[PDB]
RNA sequence: GUGCGGGCCGCGGUACCAAAUCGAGGCAAACUCUGAAUACUAGAUAUGACCUCCAAAUAACAGGGGUCAAGGUC
RNA sequence: CAGGUAGACAGUUUCUAUGGGGCGUAGGCCUCCCAAAAGGUAACGGAGGCGUGCAAAGGUUUCCUCGGGCCGGACGGAGAUUGGCCCUCGAGUGCAAAGGCAGAAGGGAGCUUGACUGCAAGACCCACCCGUCGAGCAGGGACGAAAGUCGGCCUUAGUGAUCCGACGGUGCCGAGUGGAAGGGCCGUCGCUCAACGGAUAAAAGUUACUCUAGGGAUAACAGGCUGAUCUUCCCCAAGAG
RNA sequence: UUCUGGUGUCCUAGGCGUAGAGGAACCACACCAAUCCAUCCCGAACUUGGUGGUUAAACUCUACUGCGGUGACGAUACUGUAGGGGAGGUCCUGCGGAAAAAUAGCUCGACGCCAGGA
């Protein structure tokens, strides 16, 4: 589970996932990538599964890069408590993802191995994605 | 009660003055610490009755 | 580190943010070099110099004669001629800018000699 | 059912009504307050004073002006204005006098009817 | 009773439990292994010592322990003079086995499982599980008192105690299932 | 990538250990080298409608007179 | 007559907010965010602080610049003290935060008490009561050669209305008159009245033996909304087999 | 009208760095002395009074775009307003307004007053 070992503040607002990323949608590292197409939240557990599913498949020298880090808390109140009485404590961490933001990068393998492994990790995500060439 | 408010009385004013100008005594009030200033606190301040600045000293 | 010329300019700006030349009380500033004195009288609102008195003037260069640098006696002459040059213009009040240098010394003699007659400062 | 738990928060001070009171190209009387601020976000310029709380106040009657006090700072000044009046031919002047005329003529018809 | 106080009072009391629960589950497992239900014995012969030139020394240092079969054991003594000393210690230890000799080595033969033994032995297995459950219930019994002691001292609320107490039972009940799980696998060993 | 100190095998050598910096690349209500649209404040400009008509009784929208409606402060 | 002394007896009090009430937590003031580019703006919303301190850490005049990194040098080492170089506001400003301040509002030195008296045009703020800035005038003064500056502190929390009382002063009144008692006036002091716009100088609990007036504005049962949770399926397939 | 020095205002803040120029005058440094004055020690600085050696350092002038500073048009994001999709997250259209960033490009200041010199 990726998360900061330190934060200036332990709690933040929900936010607002409007627009599309015009910055983190270039393939600098790696040859083939995974590009998103919908705005949604992405947790550390999801990235952990997508990494292992992508890494466990590409045995032969498959190098991986994760272009996303959560750096956002998510609070949940204690179970079966009434409203009010403050804000709940953080439980897990979330990554804000918009259409265009690249999820992963792959190198050192063929395109057939990429489409076969990239598709498996996309099955783990909560959104629709696409395969990119560069 | 380390800090305390101190009362300053004019040295030169007299009680029950029979003058025509003005009758009374000048008296200010200020802050003053005891440990940082164990001595008295005398200062040359204005006196409306004496028509000049005079040394106002601690009454107590 | 800082040199004499740099520290001099700093001492002149800290003074200038208080004194200000006006039509009613112009600004009298002094500049002493290693071999000459120099004086100006300025109305800062108009950015114009009304009067001046230098060591290089003919009416006084023939009179005084210094070998190394201008002495206290020289400053007494500069304060005298500038005063007569001010009263003819029709001004008496003035603000004294000491040019960043200390008041003690030749600067005092220039002010006193100029304050000795005519001017009010 | 289960319970709840209080917080260690809840404190906040009310708005102290800071900010600009008079803007540029607007009249300002002597002693009138232009800015109520904490620090010198704006410095004092010409024909203007400064207070204990860095409160900038005018000294004469004129219009406010904002300048830059160096590369990356700003100040305030109050220069005198002109004395140009309005012509009687303005849409505002003709309309203003129209009320005064109709108000008197309608009055004249009130007592002048019977 | 601020939230920072509830977390601290929860952290102090709870860690004393978990650190105490692990001690019980560790020692309870040792109580099962001491029953010695004739499965395999590389361990039984370890605690028996023997005399070798005026030195009490364990059997492990004097000879090797090899298990050619689950219901037997072979001892290969390097010294024939030390062979008889091994036979003395096993009998004086009163383990419940009749050692034999073939002139070179010592062979044990664990007896079979009888019906009378299985029932009397099964009573011991259940008895140890009872001693494990009461050990947990004493910890539930000790933890809830401390929450009540904080309540009487007006450092917690009635609302906080009912939440911690109800949440503390969930912790202990998890450790309870470890007691039956160790008991289930053991009851299979009786057959 | 460079690898400060050292751990590693070591009188000083080397794969592996991270105190800074470089390049590439991200995030932030309580970060900002920058920075809108609206809003706010003030000022300036401008024929609201109808009737009767100066003239012609076309046009132009052109004057005068009259009537009505409409905004705020204390 | 006075002192002490049994709820034996009497008359009464025993706050409110609250995603029902209670147990808890909180109650006033200051700073940032939420607050949506004027101002203002709620929640048991997120972060922290105040109930002071200084006789200089005030006023005035005047001279200076911190901090970091590298290098050199006995004890001395990463780091005391000292010299120099480089970047330049990254320090510091009694304390929380924001904003501001670099020849400075920061850091020293000399003299000093304006940490004044009597005022005050005109403004900001705004239910009310409060609160804030302030040119300028007289008086008598400090610093400075002078021009000029000073009506406490770089700014914003460090605080409490009224009634009553107390101390000092006073050219006021003085129950027939003269005095006096007493009172007024001016200057100031006295409440963690913190439940902080303070119901009294003075006040806690219990009721299942109970009662009245009301409320679906407000809980428990059920219905309904929601679907965290629960139940029942589907997608990917690392592996077991 | 120019050169030197002094002194300002405006300003896109006009500086760093590199390469040149300047000593007649002007500015500056260097050298010597010390009780008007000064050093929490020190004539370095500050102050008097002297010798004139030097443009070495500073400062002034001339050039540049290597850092630095400055910075678009256009397009897009965003947004007012009238509407329309999607379970929702959120998206689209018409009219009007319109960036930041980057790049091109600009930038080694502009204008006054006094004295002296030509
Ligand atoms: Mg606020
Ligand atoms: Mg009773
Ligand atoms: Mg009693
Ligand atoms: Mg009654
Ligand atoms: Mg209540
Ligand atoms: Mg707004
Ligand atoms: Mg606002
Ligand atoms: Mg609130
Ligand atoms: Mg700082
Ligand atoms: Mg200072
Ligand atoms: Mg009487
Ligand atoms: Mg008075
Ligand atoms: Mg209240
Ligand atoms: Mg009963
Ligand atoms: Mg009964
Ligand atoms: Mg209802
Ligand atoms: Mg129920
Ligand atoms: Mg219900
Ligand atoms: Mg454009
Ligand atoms: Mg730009
Ligand atoms: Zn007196």
């Amino acid at each position: 589970m990726l998360s900061p070992k330190r934060t200036r503040f332990r709690k933040q607002h929900r936010g607002r996932m409007k627009g599309i990323s015009y910055r983190g949608n270039r393939i600098c590292f790696g040859r083939y990538a995974l590009q998103a197409l919908e705005p949604a939240w992405i947790t550390s557990r999801q990235i952990e599964a997508g990494r292992r599913a992508m890494t466990r498949n590409a045995r032969r020298g498959g190098k991986i890069w994760v272009r996303i880090f959560p750096d956002k808390p998510v609070t949940v109140r204690p179970a079966e408590t009434r409203m009010g009485s403050g804000k709940g404590s953080p439980e897990y961490w979330v990554a804000v993802v918009k259409p265009g933001r690249i999820l992963y990068e792959i190198s050192g393998v063929a395109e057939n191995i990429a489409r076969r492994a990239v598709a498996i990790a996309a099955s783990k995500m909560p959104i629709r994605t696409q395969f990119i060439i560069s | 009660d380390v800090r305390v408010k101190v009362i300053l009385e004019c040295t030169g004013c007299v009680r029950k003055s029979v003058n025509k100008g003005s009758r009374g005594v000048s008296r200010y009030i200020t802050q003053k610490n005891r440990h940082n200033t164990p001595s008295r606190l005398e200062l040359r301040k204005f006196c409306p009755y004496c028509y000049k600045h005079t040394i106002h000293g601690e009454i107590k | 580190a800082h040199t004499r010329r740099e520290d001099r300019t700093a001492r002149h700006v800290r003074i200038r943010k208080k004194v200000e030349g006006t039509p009613e009380r112009p600004r009298l500033c002094v500049f002493r070099s290693n071999k000459h004195l120099y004086v100006q009288v300025i109305d800062d609102t108009k950015m114009h110099t009304l009067a001046a008195a230098s060591t290089m003037q003919k009416a006084i260069s023939e009179n005084i004669d210094y070998s190394a640098g201008p002495t206290v006696e020289v400053a007494q002459k500069i304060g005298e001629m500038i005063a007569k040059s001010c009263l003819e213009k029709g001004i008496t009040k003035v603000a004294f800018d000491r040019g960043g240098y200390p008041y003690h010394g030749r600067v005092k003699a220039l002010a006193d000699a100029a304050r000795e007659h005519g001017l009010v400062f | 059912k289960k319970g709840a738990g209080s917080t260690k928060n809840g404190r906040d001070s009310k708005g102290q009504r800071l900010g600009v009171k008079i803007y540029g190209d607007q009249v300002a009387k002597p002693g009138a307050i232009i800015i109520r601020q904490r620090g010198t976000k704006f410095h004092p310029g010409k024909n203007v004073g400064i207070g204990k709380d860095h409160t900038i106040f005018a000294l004469i009657d004129g219009l406010v002006k904002f300048e830059k006090y160096g590369p990356d700072k700003k100040k305030v000044s109050v220069y005198p204005r002109e004395i140009q009046p309005e012509n009687p031919n303005s849409y505002r002047a003709r309309k203003r006098e129209n009320f005064r005329l109709q108000r008197e003529k309608k009055k004249a018809r009130r007592e002048g009817y019977s | 009773a601020t939230m920072e106080e509830v977390e601290a009072e929860k952290s102090l009391i709870e860690t004393n439990t978990k650190q105490r629960m692990e001690k019980t589950i560790e020692t309870i497992r040792s109580n099962f292994n001491s029953v010695r239900t004739n499965r395999a014995s590389p361990t039984m012969l370890d605690r028996i010592e023997v005399e070798y030139y005026g030195t009490p020394v364990s059997l492990k240092s004097i000879a090797q322990i090899s298990t050619p079969d689950a219901s037997s054991l072979l001892i290969s003594p390097y010294d024939k003079s030390s062979l008889k000393a091994i036979e003395k210690a096993i009998v004086t230890s009163q383990l419940g086995v009749s050692p034999n000799n073939d002139g070179e080595v010592i062979r044990l033969s664990l007896p079979p499982l009888t019906s009378d033994r299985r029932k009397e032995l099964a009573k011991v297995v259940s008895k140890l599980a009872e001693e494990g459950k009461v050990a947990v219930r004493n910890i539930r019994r000790d933890a809830l008192k401390s929450y009540e002691k904080l309540e009487k001292e007006k450092k917690l609320s009635e609302d906080n105690v009912k939440d911690l107490s109800a949440d503390l039972q969930k912790l202990t009940d998890e450790y309870m299932k470890k007691v039956e799980s160790i008991y289930k696998q053991k009851e299979q060993e009786l057959m």
